[PDB]
């Protein structure tokens, strides 16, 4: 199904739906995919109430969450759309980005800064939206989670909190968002362990030519980007390649560990920046 | 309400702007502004509350007579009781 009916069953007032009205166009989740649906499923807000209540569960959770578009809020009815994969559509943003008309978006959990009231807590539930954010902002707030699950191996707990203090603040295009101050999963463990694997095979598939590149040119030359990377032979091309082309592998695979699910391609950021024509899911 | 503002007729009325109606929400020299680019389905939606009719508890009337107790009693009037202290019927019993 496409048009997804949800008379969401809750007791609800005109300032309800008259925010619902002004939000006309935006990202709702649903698990299950029916023509018709109710209040408990509808809304994300159903899994960030779970007592875990951490990046680790919610991140693999809403990736069998299928999203929709809201259209057409009569009374308590939706349209919530399941978009068709190829096809144009206005999305009214949630996250507070300009999301940069042109690049890949992506749905990231509400991020760790409270937990919003999405909507209003009608009768103890609220509808509380994914944020629908860039793709450089999900990979960073999922890398900087490994960054912190990292260096959770090889310190002392303070110095784990030091090293949460310092990075859970990230600023990126008008957003001062926070990291989950995490509590180690064996769902990242699993994934930080992969990490770990696969950051050892580059130092394998790697042979005398990649490595010797830029050890040398702070030999000879001086770059403004060098200056932080000091602070930070065969002849036989083709198994040079060949071993380069296996380490590709490799940096695509560890680039999609800390990427999410690809999303919304923006076609046209609105000149009020709320709303932007979004195809590609 | 804006709905009301978008779906009601209006009166139409000449109105002069200090600069730019864009821009007098930028000081606010209109108070309680909203601004729409585009085709808003708001004023396309719409809710009641719904009340309906609040129905009147008609309570049922009641006296001492009309109910059984009379017969246990002998109702009498007498407008000069506050006076009284102690009613004090004698009986001669043969």
């Amino acid at each position: 199904e496409t048009t997804v009916l949800v008379t969401f069953e809750q007791r609800l007032t005109t300032g309800d739906v008259g925010k619902l009205s002004r939000l006309i166009g935006a990202v709702i989740p649903i698990p299950y995919r029916h023509h018709l649906l109710g209040s408990s499923q509808v809304g994300l807000d159903a899994v960030v109430k779970d007592k875990t209540r951490d990046y680790s569960r919610m991140r693999a959770r809403m990736r069998e969450m299928t999203l929709t578009i809201m259209r057409r809020v009569e009374g308590n009815q939706m349209i919530l759309g399941v978009p068709t994969h190829g096809q144009c559509y206005t999305i009214r943003n949630t996250g507070p980005v300009s999301w940069e008309k042109g690049d890949v978006l992506t749905t990231l959990p509400p991020v760790f800064s409270g937990e919003v009231t999405g909507l209003v807590s009608v009768s103890d539930w609220d509808l509380v939206l994914p944020w629908i954010v860039p793709m450089a902002l999900a990979t960073e707030i999922n890398q900087r989670m490994m960054m912190l699950a990292l260096l959770s191996l090889d310190r002392s707990h303070e110095e784990v909190r030091a090293a949460t203090a310092q990075l859970r603040v990230v600023r990126y295009r008008d957003a001062t968002l926070t990291l989950p101050e995490i509590t180690i999963d064996d769902t990242v463990l699993i994934d930080m362990r992969n990490v770990c694997i696969s950051l050892s095979m580059i130092a394998n598939l790697s042979s005398e030519v990649t490595l010797a590149y830029v050890r040398k040119l702070a030999l000879e030359d001086s770059n403004m980007l060098l200056m932080k990377c000091q602070e930070i032979y065969n002849i036989t091309p083709t198994e040079e390649l060949n071993k380069l082309t296996a380490l590709f592998v490799m940096i695509r695979q560890i680039t999609d560990v800390i990427s999410e699910q690809p999303a919304f391609l923006v076609c046209d950021v609105s000149p009020d920046d709320k709303s932007a024509l979004c195809i590609y899911k | 309400n804006w709905t009301a503002t978008e779906l009601l007729p209006k009166l139409d009325v000449p109105i002069d702007l200090l600069t730019h109606i864009k821009l007098s929400v930028g000081e606010e020299m209109f108070n309680n502004f909203r601004l729409y680019y585009g085709d808003d389905p708001e004023r396309y939606n719409l809710s009641f509350e719904a009340i309906f009719g609040t129905y009147c508890n008609k309570i049922e009337w009641v006296t001492f007579l009309g109910t059984a107790l009379a017969t246990a009693a002998h109702a009498i009037m007498f407008h000069d009781l506050n006076k009284m202290t102690t009613g004090k019927m004698l009986f001669y019993i043969q």
